[PDB]
């Protein structure tokens, strides 16, 4: 489980010293896990004190290095450097067999 | 610092289910109604950049931890009850079983007043809170908020009349 | 460029690779904990030993034979693992202690003090 | 394992020691994360010539073999991020033509040899952060020219060379924030172009970096954790596109005037602590601020251009900055919230807000404001917040604020008049300085800070008829039976025995407090129902301060005349000390003159209630006094008793019989009256028990005064001395 406390109501608060700390949200209740890493749509931030999972912020991106550069885009779109775009700026093309300029 | 009846509804039909719990002198003191969501100690403050936010109208269910489990909280129990105010909880309800100290806090935190009543429950009405809010999925919370000086003027003037017949009494020897 | 291995004396022979052998070593391994150098030996004679190796052991590279030697002495009992003997053919780092510089590996035996 | 048809198998968790077997050669994407594999052998992934993602973190992984990796030439991720590697598998991940992205976060790396990361044509993502490197591995970052993204966060990186990121042409974020880095040299981001993320947060850098003028295409710059104290001019003139600027923490001392300058996408600027500032930052060109912030400086005056350019700005934070004069905010449209607390600001003129539509929040606390005109707020748009407290301030305006829902007005001690409550139809919070300016609110329902209650009576100073009659009552048997026994005590004038003086002194005082009462009653009458009206002018004027000095004196008076009567009376049962009595009597009056006149020369003392008492009603306030007057009353009825209980114990005296009596129904009588106000003096600084308000006003309005009127009648009614002197009086005047 790579926790430390984990009470039953409240979930886990603390983590491993190199785990990514997660609250999933359900129905009422809101818990702490512990993960090797983070789902899609978030990106792990490592801090000495506690390594947390947050949320990207880049809009129309599916996985992301951090919070404005983004790896794995939507399916509608393509990256050019780390942004999604819909119309992919002149001198590469759109598609190239895997949606990226 | 008013003692509140606060129960809790389970809507498929409304089955109340009742409890205890104590205002805080920090928060105001009024009948709050609306929606039941537990929010994980850590989750507030303000050292994370980005947040979620939700409908305006939530009620928070924060179960504090052990003081020595976190020595370095990203903010305090006051924070934590402002950060959930501001990010829409008509009402905050602060399991203080495993944390003693959040009621002095919440004391010490009077001077100052809060937009929103606070509720602090300890005990077996914290655990029931707790099973319900952890089996139950969707469920709703209601929280809710002379007579004298006429038995010692009474008194005052059968003391008068008292002395009086003493006096009366004496000078019919 | 196969390389195979066999007070002890352990001797790995490369019987595969054409010419110029370059930073030479040997590793002990642990069951499942990662492969130490003990003593690794560089084209110019150099040599690099452990802290818990150098004094006990030696190494001695012969190109007449094209073989490579590792002595042991004093053999303390917690000197029981699995040796392998690491070659690198190619150039272009500094030689040392670390198992992801080398190419070529061997099968390595089981050294049990005795 | 948990195979699947599209190609993706999931073996994670599964706590396999090996590549499993048995699994389709079509597989795109292998998942052996959790499991613990210690080792890869060669030609381990031999059945996988398919494989696209390849993801091996939290394994115990200690040794790859260098062909262990051969083959994949389709591997696009590689995940080996929470392994027990020491080092780069420099041999492994050669050959991996088509790989993209690569983890090796929290492995234990300390070395990365000089050829790592070659062959590595197509690599975009690296990661590095959390492991234990020294120095920036510059020779084999410089195989990587196509890399994007970067990290070295958690490092151990304490100096950074010159020309160190020279090959990276196409890199976009770099982050180097929890390294302990102290050295940046000039060329240490030279070739770094297309960076737009730099992240330097808990560094412990000492003086601002000049090699950002290298990074035309920086967007965003953090570098907030660190000890960095002064910021030069031109710090961000090669960085003409930064959006945000994070420095917080930093402890800052100066800023220079033209550091933030020609910033045109900078949307956010927060100075906080540059003390040695003095001057306001020279903003021209950063006209697209929404929030600006400069809290703690020596900042005096505000350019009148701040709102002809910077139209965006919402926030305006002003506040610990020593700012004497406002400008005239005409312009800045879009201004929301505006923070000036704690400078020192002494007027407001009519058109200091002049326009300012969409103004929410204002905040003038902590400020030297004497004069707001009279249409200063007239001219706002929807406000909601108002703060003027502790300003010194004599009046209030109102025009302009009926839709207020907040307003603060606690420490301005002079502004004395009553707020009209039918201005502030909105309002719902409100903080007062004194607790009878919020009667004409009353209890939609607006929230008073300072709280009528019952020691602050809104319409009526005693209270119900009950005790309006009860205190009449009092206050006539005290005056007239107090004058009747003093006149026939002093009538005679021949001849005075320690009794009869006592008698004659405890009259007097008796007299004094029924004097307190009835100006108490005639107070009450006179307001009658209009009590808000009066109660700041009653406990602020000099009337509370005349009422408390003689309710005390009484009391004090009284006290320690029965005392000495209890020592005559013991002094005459064991056995010429007149003129000592008398003597004692005047120390006994001026001690309690001076007890009743210490509170005017404290302070907060009379004015706790309009019943100008200090000790009952005030129990945070004046502990000191409270605590010495109760225990000194208690030490004294305690002697009474003890000195009555061993008189009647030694003692077996027909004339002195009667003033025993008497002396001892005195000593019962004040000390039973007294305990309950010693308690109630005592029970609101106890947060265990609460008890009422109402009750403490009524008690106390019902027993402090009671033996004012009980000793008189007592004497009157039930002593042949008094009958005897009433005899002797009528024949004096017959």
């Amino acid at each position: 489980k790579g926790c430390l406390s984990c009470s039953k109501d409240n979930g886990c608060s603390r983590c491993q010293q190199k785990l990514f700390f997660f609250l999933r949200r359900e129905g009422m209740r809101q818990y702490g896990e512990c993960l090797h890493s983070c789902p899609s749509g978030y990106y792990g931030h490592r801090a000495p004190d506690m390594n947390r999972c947050a949320r990207c912020r880049i809009e129309n991106c599916d996985s992301c290095f951090s919070k404005d550069f983004c790896t794995k885009c939507k399916v509608g779109f393509y990256l050019h450097r780390g942004r999604c775009f819909d119309e992919c700026p002149d001198g590469f093309a759109p598609l190239d067999e895997t949606m990226e300029c | 610092k008013e003692t509140a009846f606060v129960e809790v509804v389970l809507f498929e039909t409304t089955y109340t289910t009742g409890l205890t719990g104590r205002f805080s002198r920090a928060g105001a003191t009024l009948s709050a109604e609306g929606e039941i969501v537990q929010m994980h100690p850590l989750g507030l403050c303000n050292n994370n950049d980005e947040e979620d936010l939700y409908e305006y109208g939530w009620v928070g269910v924060v179960k504090l931890e052990q003081p020595e489990l976190d020595p370095k909280p990203c903010l305090t129990v006051l924070g934590k009850a402002k950060r959930a105010v501001q990010r829409g909880a008509t009402a905050v309800i602060f399991d203080v079983s495993e944390n003693p100290e959040a009621i002095d806090q919440l004391n010490q935190g009077s001077e100052d007043p809060l937009k929103r009543p606070v509720v602090y429950v300890k005990g077996a009405d914290a655990i029931k809170l707790m099973n319900i809010v952890n089996k139950q999925k969707v469920a709703r919370a209601r929280i809710q908020h002379e007579y004298f000086d006429m038995g010692i003027f009474l008194a005052f003037f059968v003391v008068v009349s008292l002395v009086c017949l003493i006096l009366l009494v004496k000078i019919k020897l | 460029v196969q390389l195979v291995e066999s007070s002890l004396r352990l001797s790995c022979a490369a019987s595969g690779y054409t010419y110029s052998p370059y930073c030479m070593g040997w590793f002990r391994q642990a069951p499942g904990k990662a492969r130490e150098g003990v003593a690794t030996v560089d084209l110019d004679g150099s040599t690099i030993y452990a802290d818990s190796v150098k004094g006990r052991f030696t190494i001695s590279q012969d190109n007449a034979k094209n073989t490579l030697y590792l002595q042991m002495n004093s053999l303390k009992p917690e000197d029981t693992a699995m040796y392998y003997c690491a070659s690198r053919t190619r150039a272009g780092v500094t030689c040392g202690l670390n198992w992801a510089i080398f190419s070529y590996w061997g099968q390595g035996t089981q050294v049990t003090v005795s | 394992c948990s195979c699947d048809g599209d190609r993706r198998v999931d073996c994670s968790g599964k706590g396999l020691t090996a590549v499993p077997e048995g699994l389709s050669a079509f597989t795109q994407a292998l998942d052996i994360s959790m499991n613990n594999i210690t080792q890869l052998p060669e030609d381990a992934f031999k059945n996988f010539p398919f494989l696209e993602e390849l993801q091996l973190a939290g394994n115990d992984l200690s040794f790859i073999h260098p062909k262990a990796l051969s083959g994949l030439k389709e591997l696009k991720v590689l995940t080996l991020q929470n392994n027990q590697l020491k080092t780069v598998p420099s041999e492994a991940i050669r050959g991996l033509s088509a790989l993209q992205s690569l983890r090796l976060d929290a492995n234990h790396i300390t070395s990365v040899p000089e050829d790592s990361f070659e062959g590595l044509v197509q690599l975009r993502h690296l990661w590095l952060d959390d492991n234990s490197l020294t120095e920036v591995p510059v020779h084999p970052l410089s195989n990587l020219p196509t890399l994007q993204a970067l990290t070295l966060a958690l490092n151990k990186i304490s100096s950074i060379p010159d020309f160190a990121f020279t090959n990276l042409s196409s890199l976009v974020v770099l982050h180097l924030h929890n390294n302990k880095i102290r050295s940046l040299s000039q060329h240490c981001f030279d070739g770094l172009d297309n960076l737009e993320t730099l992240d330097l947060n808990y560094n412990n850098l000492g003086e601002f970096p000049q090699a950002i003028k290298a990074l035309p295409s920086l967007k965003e710059l953090g570098f907030h954790s660190n000890s960095i104290s002064v910021i030069p001019d031109g710090a961000f003139d090669g960085n003409p596109l930064l959006r945000t600027i994070h420095l917080y923490d930093n402890p800052l001392s100066f800023v220079g005037n033209s550091a933030f300058h020609n910033l045109s996408d900078l949307h956010s600027l927060v100075i906080r602590g540059a003390s040695m500032v003095q001057q306001f930052p020279n903003l021209t060109g950063t006209v697209h601020l929404e929030s600006l912030t400069l809290t703690g400086t020596k900042i005096s005056s505000i350019p009148n251009n701040l709102c002809q350019e910077q139209k965006m700005l919402r926030t305006l934070d002003l506040s610990y900055n020593n700012i004497r004069d406002l400008p005239s905010f005409n312009g800045c449209h879009a201004l929301e919230e505006i923070s000036l607390q704690r400078n020192q600001i002494y007027q407001i003129k009519e058109g200091t807000f002049q326009g300012l539509i969409s103004l929410r929040i204002l905040d003038l606390s902590r400020n030297l404001i004497h004069e707001i005109h009279s249409r200063a707020f007239a001219t706002l748009g929807p406000i909601t917040n108002l703060d003027v407290s502790f300003n010194e301030l004599t009046s209030f305006p109102t025009e302009g604020l009926n839709g207020l829902n907040q307003l603060k007005l606690v420490g301005n001690f002079k502004l004395k008049e009553a707020l009209a409550a039918k201005d502030f139809v909105n309002l719902r919070s409100l903080s007062v300085p004194y607790a009878y300016q919020c009667c004409a609110f009353w209890g939609i329902i607006i929230h008073c800070t300072p709280s009528t209650g019952a020691f602050k009576p809104c319409e009526y100073l005693l209270g119900s008829w009950m005790i309006r009659l009860t205190v009449w009552f009092i206050f006539l048997v005290a005056l007239f039976f107090n004058l009747l026994v003093i006149l026939t005590t002093f009538a005679s004038c021949t001849s005075l025995p320690s009794s009869k003086l006592f008698i004659g002194l405890i009259s007097v005082s008796n007299l004094f407090m029924g004097i307190y009462t009835g100006i108490l009653t005639f107070l009450d009458a006179v307001s009658w129902g209009r009590f808000a009206e009066f109660g700041i002018w009653w406990e602020t004027g000099s009337g509370c301060k005349v009422a408390g000095f003689l309710a005390v004196f009484s009391s004090e008076s009284a006290i320690f005349l029965l005392m000495l009567a209890t020592v005559e009376r013991s002094l005459s049962a064991k056995d010429n000390h007149l003129k000592q009595f008398r003597v004692a009597a005047l120390l006994a009056f001026l001690g309690a003159t001076v007890a009743g006149c210490f509170p005017l020369f404290h302070r907060g003392e009379y004015s706790a209630s309009p019943l100008c008492l200090p000790f009952p009603t005030g129990e945070t306030p004046s502990l000191g006094f409270t605590v010495t007057l109760v225990l000194l009353n208690s030490l004294a009825f305690l002697l009474m008793a003890v000195i009555y209980t061993k008189l009647y114990c030694n003692l077996e005296e027909n004339s002195q019989s009667s003033m025993i009596k008497h002396v001892a129904w005195l000593i019962f009588t004040n000390c039973i009256f007294f305990c309950p106000v010693a308690f109630f003096s005592f029970a609101p600084l106890i947060t265990a028990i609460s008890i009422s308000p109402e009750i403490m006003k009524s008690v106390t309005l019902i027993f402090f005064p009671l033996p004012a009127c009980l000793n008189p009648v007592l004497y009157v009614f039930f002593n042949p001395k008094f009958k005897e002197d009433w005899k002797l009086l009528k024949r004096r005047v017959t």
